DNA sequence: ACTCGTGTGAAACTTCCCAAACTTTCTTTCCCACAGT
DNA sequence: TACTGTGGGAAAGAAAGTTTGGAAAATTTCACACGAG
């Protein structure tokens, strides 16, 4: 132990801050990013709608 | 209302419901420009399918909620993306599936690669976001090529999964599929089944047993064609190459893609296997007097084939809606195990990971640290957290491993981690 | 093999981390790159379970294949690179191992290490070689990933050995693109304005 | 270094055949390619020594030059084949050593193998490559060392692979003269009618 | 009389003697080729010489049983061996050495490198056998080749010893090679001697402590030359290339075999080294007007310049006369310790050996395996041979290692083993 | 001991063996070979000794 | 042509595999003036 | 004289090269004519 203890309490530490890292900016961007979906999903179900019109 | 990660709970209740949701998008693997002013549309038309005894409990939650018939209405559109032709709608009205027939691809689209996307949401603007074919590739021209394996991606290799249709004399209408319906063939101009091309001996056993080879597959050689959807198997033909309806018997190159051929019954005559102007059948072909040994055959014996694809992609609701898309969609191509016992992990390969995942051992969420898109890593939970006596692993236990979302949409995999005593 | 997984008695010990048990195991004139059924050498099974012990041992023996594949076909170099272990990539990479190596999906470690932004791993292989520029059955420079992943720090690295910022995917978005669409504005400012 | 022989203390353990005093020295990352005022590295030394002992540890380590020259360029796989030992020729061949590397007077393992009528070396050198008309700086194919030394098994062994017969040394004598010469009349008779 | 192995005691009245008996062949490394009915001569002529405290002791030995002052008379014969030429007499009468000024080299002797053989004897018959010179090269013409090192056979490296002659305005019998008489430097038309070229540095520091470096020596380099005959050295040099007898000061190609050049004496104003048709002086070298860079110069600092080479070869008779000849005579390069004390061996690898010899640690010989012509081996015997007691060496021994053959004729080798103890 | 003592008796045997069938030809045929020796050093001897009667 | 998927197949065109003078720095030959026998 | 070496040059050659043509599959793309609404 010690030896690689301080190894692997190292390694660990290197995924868990960067994983951190990542599914932080993943959830932080996402507002802003779910906004070219939204108003994607928007003027196309106006297409959705009155093709459900013609039945 | 703010998002419920899953819970120990709701988990255990889908291991006895899995209640699943799953597209599943069918599709060629290429797919012909369209130089200027033209449109040549994609010959199978990518099929998007909708399985899983699930989509029926969403109709079934939602309008018990207060929501019309044309609410529950799954409403899809289809595009190659990137594009000022917008998207294309598909009726997933009446019927689960469908298919869009009239796809191109403009001389105005330089990449020489692409992919469909299949957006979607139900009536009410409720999202469920887009999925994606699996990759296809841009020809120019059907490319008839002799031996030289240079592009390898163009050959059609053993093994792989190959839709054929028929269509007639040169006229768009007519485009029949072999498909089959319930477990007789036939040719449908709305249905296409994919058949898994495996490759036989030259010298022959008996019509079963079968043995299959590698490499990939030269005109000529004896190729059983077995469906994915019904199971079944066409008695074991031979694939030969076709110029101007004559089957030449003695082509050597291999199959590239999206070439005329014909399919000879092994010890029939000299019968083949030909389309119906109905349900299909067999036919004798034509004489060959001048030239020896190419025959001259039907419109109907003469079909064009294409290797194929599936994209699937389960995904259950677990905590009830969620606002956002449930996309993109967790697919998990291996499961590796780093390390042992007590500090035992596993890394999973697969593609789309996102941050915002964690992969449960059965009903016990063990941590997960996120590589990357195509990695992600996570703790092995010690085994008393499924048999709660016992400090170590007395004996074989395996449960299923499945990626869980934050707001508690679960996307399931089929693969199991099996604990076993150390060796 | 024991068959359950395909392993063999040296496999073990590598995952196991026994650092002798190993060396034993190679006194007998044992083959050290028999494939599990994940088609991985106990070199793989040592470089996963960041086992230095084993590691060294195997790496040190010339027998050893350094480049031996997976059913994937990944080599140690790569795990090397993703599994972000300390050393292993440097002493691999010392003792001559393909550095340009790819997996199936033909990605180089160079690229895996700019997708899971080990900047450390990027810099060792660029200054070993390294096809900087090199692009993978889906035409994705390493710099790409990075700009996917958004990875910025790495990035900022092959734009610093002057990765082409240029070359695109097979569908011709430039990396800079793959960016502005998941959001990445740093490293669209990066691509858009740090070196050229 | 002693200074004495410029010897280290691995090439020590190597003549001593101390076959694990030189694995801890191995242990240590001591480098096992030192050259003593012979200009031989401890491999060599181990050849020299029949150790085989030794010889396994650095043969089957992956640092070591197995194609290391001395101050006249000899290989461990010259000795091998003149000094003959047992086996050794054949582990340094299976390990990948240039089976056509020479010395200074450019001769090549087969070369020696024939100048010291060693059948069985000459075999398994023709079974791996090893070009049996190379020539040396006085254009001495090795059927020709063979008959100048009368060597005569191993000269019915080259006849046997068909090494040519007819390139000259570098003053345009046969190896069918150099025979005549040295009063050889077996190798000779051989030369004359053994095979055409 | 019947052949006596030498033995323990003819041997330790040797290393107090050291009565040698010793050929030595000196000769240039390569030659010019002789088109047809001409006959272009070895131009510093291969002089064998014959050093040792030991050919009187052979006189002596030898008129005192019986022996003409025309017995006494070793009797040589050079050659460069298969010809219909036969061999030419060499003149060893009144002095020890001697020179063959008339050896060349015939149109229709296809072989491009050959070797001169010096066949000798007592005038009684009784022989004394063959010696042979170190390899030399035809060539076809000196080759005036820029800076390639493609060939480097033909490049004055560093290092080497090389003879330099004058011959003037075109004529045989001028002929005069810059020789040390002595002490002081003349140019004989008889004797030559062998100096080593040795390079130096451009910038410079003084006149002694003369440091060496590596490399093919180039035209303009700063060389220092030692005689390796009176042990003199001529004061710091330049070579310096010459076309028509002016000495180009800017010529940046290595110096190639058998080439015209010039001596500048270093800072003695713009004078160089000459031949004197007496004993050799220095020249001022005429004007430069028309060509800047490119002074004129005289008839006798225009020397050409070949690289040479020695064949020495030592042998007593520790068991008086022998019928056969001594010859081939064994010389030996490296000694080689394989393995340790109580295994101990040793390696010998040289030329010319044979199986009839047997290498001696001083006094106690040792058994020798012979592996072939250039390689030897023998067993280090115990240290209980010279110091008769100790079980082990306890501290350092050195004895002479020497080769012996048969009838006991002994071939010294001035090489050493040393005892030391284990480490 | 007798792992390598059979070893190495085996090799200084291969030597050994080698060693004396060199010696024994070079010592068979050595007559024979000093014999284009002899009848050179004589018709050659008759020229050293009338150079001689020149002095 | 009335306007729109399909297949012809001819005309432009791409890396590509391989066979030529010469870029070309080396020789080897032989053919012939100049000075001494 | 007319034959001895010698230097020396000039025409005859030659094996390590770069590369220029360009002859041999397989792309692009485009311009076009059946058969159908």
């Amino acid at each position: 132990h010690s030896a690689v203890m301080e190894r692997l309490r190292r390694r660990i530490e290197l995924c868990r801050r960067h994983h951190s890292t990542c599914e932080a900016r993943y959830e932080a961007v996402s507002p802003e990013r779910l906004e070219l979906e939204r108003q994607h999903t928007f003027a196309l179900h106006q297409r959705c709608i009155q093709a459900k019109a013609k039945r | 209302p703010p998002p419920k990660r899953l819970t120990r709970e709701a988990m255990r209740n889908y291991l006895k419901e899995r209640g699943d949701q799953t597209v599943l998008i069918l599709h060629a693997k290429v797919a012909q420009k369209s130089y200027g002013n033209e449109k040549r549309f994609f010959c199978p038309p990518p099929c998007v399918y909708l399985m899983g005894s699930g989509w029926k409990k969403k109709k079934e939650q939602m309008e018990r909620d207060g929501c019309s018939e044309q609410e529950s209405q799954p409403c899809a559109f289809i595009g190659i993306g990137n594009s000022d032709q917008e998207m294309q709608q598909l009726n997933l009205e009446g019927k689960n599936y469908c298919t869009a027939k009239t796809l191109y691809i403009s001389d105005s689209d330089k990449r020489k690669h692409f992919m469909l996307s299949v957006k979607m949401f139900y009536g009410n603007s409720d999202d469920i976001g887009v999925f994606l074919s699996k990759r296809i590739k841009v020809i120019s021209k059907p490319s008839k090529k002799k031996q030289s394996l240079k592009n390898a991606d163009l050959c059609i290799a053993s093994g792989t999964k190959v839709a054929l249709f028929n269509r007639l004399r040169s006229q768009t209408v007519s485009t029949r599929y072999l498909h089959v319906e319930g477990g007789n063939f036939h040719a449908s101009s709305q249905q296409w089944g994919a058949f898994f091309i495996h490759l036989l001996d030259d010298d022959e056993s008996e019509g079963e047993e079968f043995t299959v080879r590698d490499g990939y597959i030269h005109y000529g050689q004896t190729v059983k064609l077995v469906c994915s959807v019904t199971g079944m198997a066409l008695p074991r033909l031979i694939i030969r190459k076709v110029d101007k309806q004559t089957a030449l018997l003695d082509a050597d190159d291999p199959v590239s893609q999206l070439h005329k051929c014909a399919f000879y019954l092994k010890d029939t005559e000299r019968m083949y296997l030909c389309l119906s102007q109905e349900r299909i059948i067999q036919f004798q072909a034509t004489p060959c007097p001048k030239e020896p040994n190419k025959e001259m055959i039907n419109d109907g014996a003469s079909w064009t084939i294409i290797s194929t694809d599936k994209a699937e992609y389960t995904f259950y609701e677990g905590m009830g809606p969620v606002l956002a898309p449930v996309t993109p969609v967790p697919v998990v191509e291996s499961l590796q195990l780093n390390g042992g016992g007590d500090v035992a992990m596993l890394e999973l390969t697969g593609q789309n990971f996102t941050p915002n995942l964690r992969v449960w051992f059965g009903d016990v969420e063990a941590e997960t640290m996120y590589r990357c898109g195509e990695s992600m890593l996570c703790v092995v939970p010690d085994i008393s957290a499924f048999r709660e006596g016992w400090r170590w692993v007395r004996q074989p236990v395996q449960v299923p491993v499945t990626l869980v979302r934050n707001d508690g949409i679960i996307y399931s995999t089929s693969l199991t981690f099996t604990y076993t005593p150390e060796p | 093999q024991t068959d359950r997984t395909g392993e063999t008695a040296l496999h073990l010990a590598a995952r196991y981390s026994r650092s002798d048990a190993a060396k034993r195991l190679l006194e007998a004139s044992a083959d050290a790159n028999i494939q599990d059924n994940m088609g991985r050498t106990p070199l793989h099974a040592a470089v996963s379970a960041d086992a230095q012990g084993v590691f060294q041992i195997l790496i040190r023996n010339r027998a050893t294949d350094l480049d031996a594949r997976m059913h994937d076909g990944t080599t140690p170099l790569i795990l090397a690179a993703r599994l972000a272990v300390e050393g292993m990539l440097e002493d691999l990479i010392n003792s001559h191992a393909d550095v340009n190596a790819v997996d199936d999906l033909g990605k180089s470690a160079l690229h895996w290490a700019a997708a899971v932004n080990n900047v450390d791993a990027a810099v060792v292989l660029l200054k070993n070689g390294a096809n900087k520029d090199m692009q993978n059955n889906r035409e994705e420079t390493p710099l790409f990933l990075a700009a996917r992943e958004g990875s910025y720090e790495t990035a900022k690295v092959l734009l610093d050995h002057f990765a082409n910022r240029d070359i695109t995917d097979h569908m011709d978005r430039l990396p800079r693109d793959i960016a502005q669409e998941r959001m990445h504005h740093d490293i669209v400012r990066l691509l858009d304005e740090y070196n050229l």
